[PDB]
RNA sequence: AAAGUUGCUGCAGUUAAAAAGCUCGUAGUUGGAUCU
RNA sequence: CAAGACGGACCAGAGCGAAAGCAUUUGCCAAGAAUGUUUUCAUUAAUCAAGAACGAAAGUCGGAGGUUCGAAGACGAUACCGUCGUAGUUCCGACCAUAAACGAUGCCGACCGGCGAUGCGGCGGCGUUAUUCCCAUGACCCGCCGGGCAGCUUCCGG
């Protein structure tokens, strides 16, 4: 209180605000390339995603649509992007 | 047979049994009990008042701090432990005793520390409490001198020394199992079983920690593997700017539903 | 008249000049006999009002000597005193010592022009007490007080020459309304202007300095 | 303090600070003394940085070393577990101790029998002495406190962040505050460690002392 | 505080306070004016020198006076900056 | 004029006179940032 | 056995609703706040004169039912109380539009101290449980974010 650089707050404290509140928002979700087992090609899905995302070649269910983070299926890999 | 000033509390007439009873004047001339005060001058007078050498109350003192019950006890415990001492180094010789106690075991358990096992009363499956029972539990019960001690201090160390300890029935005591307050702040263990704050770091941190001890030195002490216990929940709250009735509220976290038109105060 | 603290220690010797090395430190006065040797020369008293209230007991309505004094050097130094005593000779003296007690710097301005002595409060200022509201305002030269008989009576004393004053509440009580301009005049001293925005060098404090003086 | 290569901590200090119970304070938190936190380990008890407290304590001492007159010093403490500690505080400097029941109007009622002047108030436990922390608020006296984690820091102007509940904690405390006032002031050197036991400045409890005389 | 002349028409300049830039006022009975003292560089010695700071007594009432000598003293490198 | 007891400057509406039982709603009043 | 009534305990510093108000199970119908969102539109908004919708209880018109209670009333004692009891209390369809209809406290927006409890949603994490459950999930534990109901503390200021 009373002394703190509102310029250069420290970047576990602009993590620990909501996503609107920080100095510059931004969002707290990404994308992410997803390997179904049955197969080896990369699907591009939406952190958050609302729909139910299938395979390109293999006509799978990758994830399911959750009130918040979309849960993806047991047996597939993910990595983030970026 | 070195009577301790719980047996006369409890009025242990136990002159019968054993013929060598010495005692200090101090432990004698603090009770503060009238009717103890009345049954002391009907009894008849085969007590001896001495005062132990310093040489034996002194190393007395140093495996009382060793042994880790050193706030514990008081300086009528340590006059005591020095006089029964004595009287076992002048009646048998000493090299039955023995020094550097035992390193303490660790054994957790799931149990709560508050669980009310071994007490008379209750039954946890049989566990019933008769009439005759009752002058039967007195403590957990199973040559030429023993002693008369009451609180679980002075009977830990003699244990924990060799030393067979005797009580207010004919026969001795195998194993004695009891409760202390361990502090989880600056592990600082107390057997005052009424104090609240702790001795070296000060706060009010001390919390239930069973123990129990043998005839052969051996000591076991059971902690509680349970997280209720240790949880830092209703220990913060703001405060006001600056007997055992209603202990209960207390025991509630102020951050807390309470009814409306009630107040704490 | 013998000190009994360290200040009226330090004022009964030829050490500490005025009572401007007082103000700044914001030291503590509790000797009236501090500014009698300060600038007791000059002072001139004046009750304002005696009002006697009542404690009922068994024994009858005790009765209790509220006395509004007010004092002040016409220069820049005033003070208020409100005493409750048992009769009336010794509420006015035990209100001349706490308005003595009480006695505070009055930082005068101007209106326009700069030119002579300050006459007026630097800028508007208001004092509160109780719902009794005072607001000072700077006047130009030879408008002299316009204020209720009260506050005359407190600014002629605090030295302002000129003055307008608006007052709100229930100024019919008297000791609010006095209270009211007492602080008014405390807050023109309080008061931050530009002129003051200077950098503040720091002086050795009186109980620092004279501390020879105090070890014997 | 400053990074000068000789007021740093040394491995026997952190030793002999976590043997005494110095650096776990208490259950509650004021957001004030929030800066003196390293973490909140699971188990419910505060720790204090040692590092923090250090500087702390070497600010303490330089405000300290500071007045050239060790008599117009209070060191005061009303609960008993650092009540001896302070009077041998005095014997570090020759600070005037006051231990036990503080004497109301000590600081502010001239005309009392004890009435003191300090320029400095070090204070064991803010909680039992609101008192004299009221009364230093009344009369321009700055404040150094040696302050649990469940403490106020209202009127405090060097907090020193420590256990002060155990009678270890707060001897040893007074203890180092006395050794580097007295290594700095001019008394003792830093190539040698000071001759006074901290085991001297503990409080005892007439029940240690009852039979600390029977092991002879 | 000046006329048009140059004059010092004023009875004295009040302090401000340290922490905020509040002039303490003259009946200010709970604001402080703290020395603190330095040592030598290589001795660890007082050499007689202090550095002086005032707080306003709201300040001190808020509760707020210990951070403003920390950050004074980070300000003069009285404290260090490995804190 | 006092009357800041008609209040634009400039009043009030828990307990003293005083906020509609609640919501929607045209008129009227007010309306984010942005272009050398 | 039947008749109508009413949903105890659980039931709270709780939740939902614009308010009045809302508590037995299951099924159907259409709404809804908060949350999550690297969706879409791009100022579409705030407040209310006129105007409109709902609005406890009592009361009024018409149909049905009247278990209990019960204004008025008839008895007995002493305005109080007891026994009996009409309208009403209940359902359906229209009127009425009034309450201490309360936070005796407009609505929208911004700033201004702290704490930890709780309801919901989201996120992160050692760990314990579905008789050392063989990965997930529900139940707990710790911590964070958002909107809430609601407390304690403070010389923020008033
Ligand atoms: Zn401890």
């Amino acid at each position: 209180p009373l002394a703190k650089d509102l310029l250069h707050p420290s970047p576990e404290e602009e993590k620990r605000k909501h996503k609107k509140k920080r100095l510059v928002q931004s969002p707290n979700s990404y994308f992410m390339d997803v390997k179904c087992p049955g197969c080896y090609k990369i699907t591009t899905v939406f952190s958050h995603a609302q729909t139910v995302v299938l395979c390109v070649g293999c006509s799978t269910v990758l994830c399911q649509p959750t009130g918040g983070k979309a849960r993806l299926t047991e047996g597939c890999s993910f990595r983030r992007k970026q | 047979v070195v009577a301790d000033a719980g047996a006369f509390l409890r009025h242990a007439a136990l002159q019968d049994i054993g013929k060598n009873i010495y005692t200090i004047r101090e432990v004698v001339t603090e009770i503060r009990d009238k009717a103890t005060r009345r049954r002391l001058a009907v009894l008849p007078y085969e007590l001896r008042f001495k005062e132990p050498l310093p040489e034996y109350v002194r190393l007395v003192t140093e495996f009382s701090k060793k042994t880790g019950d050193y706030p514990s006890l008081s300086a009528t415990d340590i006059q005591v432990l020095a006089l029964t001492y004595q009287l076992e180094a002048e009646f048998v010789g000493v090299s039955h005793l023995k020094q550097e106690p035992q390193k303490v075991k660790v054994s957790s358990s799931i149990q709560h520390p508050e669980t009310p096992l071994h007490i008379s009363g209750f039954h946890l499956p049989g566990g019933w409490i008769t009439p005759s029972n009752i002058k039967q539990i007195q403590q957990e019960l199973e040559v030429r001198v023993g002693c008369l001690t009451t609180d679980f201090a002075m009977q830990n160390v003699l244990l924990q020394m060799g030393l067979h300890v005797l009580a207010v029935n004919g026969m001795l005591i195998r194993e004695a199992r009891s409760y202390i307050l361990r502090c989880h702040g600056c592990f600082k263990t107390t057997s005052d079983m009424s104090r609240v704050f702790c001795s070296h770091c000060g706060n009010k941190t001390l919390k239930k920690v069973s123990v129990t001890v043998s005839d052969d030195g051996t000591l076991h002490m059971h902690f509680s593997r349970n997280p209720k216990v240790l949880n830092p929940r209703g220990l913060r709250y703001s405060l006001p700017t600056p007997s055992t009735l209603g202990a209960g509220r207390r025991r509630l976290n102020p951050n807390a539903s309470r009814k409306k038109f009630v107040k704490k105060r | 008249w013998m000190p009994v603290t360290k200040l009226g220690r330090l004022v009964k010797d030829m050490k500490i000049k005025s009572l401007e090395e007082i103000y700044l430190f914001s030291l503590p006065i509790k000797e009236s006999e501090i500014i009698d040797f300060f600038l007791g020369a000059s002072l001139k008293d004046e009750v304002l009002k005696i009002m006697p209230v009542q404690k009922q007991t068994r024994a009858g309505q005790r009765t209790r000597f509220k006395a509004f004094v007010a004092i002040g050097d016409y220069n820049g130094h005033v003070g208020l005193g409100v005493k409750c005593s048992k009769e009336v000779a010794t509420a006015i003296r035990g209100a001349i010592i706490l308005a003595k007690l009480s006695i505070v710097p009055v930082r005068r301005g101007y209106w326009g022009n700069k030119i002579g002595k300050p006459h007026t409060v630097p800028c508007k200022v208001t004092g509160r007490c109780g719902s009794v509201l005072v607001r000072l305002i700077p006047a130009p030269r030879g408008t002299g007080i316009v204020s209720a008989p009260v506050p005359k009576k407190l600014l002629m004393m605090a030295g302002i020459d000129d003055c307008y004053t608006s007052a709100r509440g229930c100024t019919a009580t008297l000791g609010n309304f006095a209270k009211a301009t007492f602080d008014a005049i405390s807050k023109t001293y309080s008061y931050l202007t530009p002129d003051l925005w200077k950098e503040t060098v720091f002086t050795k404090s009186p109980y620092q300095e004279f501390t020879d003086h105090l070890v014997k | 303090s400053g990074a000068l290569d000789v007021l740093q901590m040394k491995e026997e200090d952190v030793l002999k600070f976590l043997a005494a119970g110095t650096h776990l304070g208490g259950t509650n938190l004021d957001f004030q003394m929030e800066q003196y936190i390293y973490k909140r380990k699971s188990d419910g008890i505060y720790i204090i940085n040692l590092k923090r407290t250090w500087e702390k304590l070497l600010l303490a001492a330089r405000a300290i070393v500071a007045i050239e007159n060790p008599a117009d010093v209070s060191v005061i403490s009303s609960r008993n577990t650092g009540q001896r500690a302070v009077l041998k505080f005095a014997a570090a400097t020759g600070a005037t101790p006051i231990a036990g029941r503080f004497t109301p109007g000590t600081f502010t009622n001239q005309i009392q029998a004890a009435f003191r002047e300090p320029r400095l108030l070090v204070v064991t436990d803010p909680r039992a002495d609101h008192q004299p922390l009221t009364e230093a608020s009344y009369v321009n006296l700055p404040t150094i406190a040696l302050c649990n984690t469940d403490s106020p820091l209202r009127y405090v102007d060097i907090a020193i962040p420590c256990n002060n509940k155990g009678a270890h904690s707060v001897g040893l405390m007074w203890w180092m505050l006395a050794r580097e006032v007295l290594r700095m002031r001019g008394t003792i050197s830093r190539e040698h460690p000071w001759e006074v036991m901290p085991d001297l400045y503990f409080y005892r409890d007439p029940e240690e002392i009852e039979k600390e005389e029977q092991a002879a | 505080m000046q006329n048009d002349a140059g004059e010092f028409v004023d009875l004295y300049v009040p302090r401000k306070c340290s922490a905020s830039n509040r002039i303490i006022g003259a009946k200010d009975h709970a604001s402080i004016q703290m020395n603190v003292a330095e040592v030598d560089k290589v001795t660890g010695r007082f050499n007689g020198q202090f550095k002086t700071y005032a707080i306003c007594g709201a300040i001190r009432r808020m509760g707020e006076s210990d951070d403003s000598i920390l950050r004074l003293a980070k300000a003069d490198g009285i404290v260090s900056k490995n804190f």
